[PDB]
């Protein structure tokens, strides 16, 4: 619904919400996703969301090493996503060394 | 905490996971691993060559 994001500057980086940091997960999280059903109806980007989850998990591996560092996305990719930089975020992966997983919903391609 | 003698009926079991305890029936967990009746159920059949 809102923008509650750590690095938010103007258009871009709305309708996103990092909600939780990096530390140990409790019935706490799996209570919040217990209940968030909510739609929260505003449909904005996908990658910009992975990259601020990039970026503060360099900002956050402080104190804490951590030997391998994994993100994984669940998108419709209904909405229209965002060229504002495609390279840079490929090479601050390639630096950062993390591989990445790529989910996806029913849409690949009777009673399903 | 008096001593004296336990019965089967004054205990439970419990996990405790992280900052939290979780308390359940003797017959709660027996019953938690309960899928089907014993026996086979035939899911069709499959070659020599991949298992």
């Amino acid at each position: 619904d809102g923008t509650d994001n750590p690095l938010s500057g103007g258009d871009q980086y709305q309708n996103i919400t990092v909600h939780r940091h990096l530390m140990l997960p409790d019935f706490d999280l799996l209570e919040d996703i217990e209940s968030k059903i909510q739609p929260g109806s505003q449909q904005a980007d996908f990658l910009d969301a992975l990259i601020v989850s990039m970026d503060v998990i360099q900002h956050e591996t402080i104190g804490k090493k951590f030997e391998k560092r994994h993100i994984e996305i669940f998108t419709d990719l209904s909405s229209r996503f965002s060229k504002s930089q495609l390279d840079i975020i490929i090479h601050s992966l390639k630096k950062c060394d993390i591989s990445l997983q790529f989910f996806l919903p029913f849409s690949l391609g009777g009673p399903f | 905490s008096t001593g004296g003698l336990l019965l089967p009926s004054d205990t439970k079991r419990s996990q405790i996971y992280g900052s939290r305890q979780i308390i359940l029936e003797k017959e709660e967990t027996e019953e938690l691993k309960r899928f089907d009746d014993p026996g086979l159920m035939l899911m069709g059949f499959k070659p020599l060559v991949l298992l």
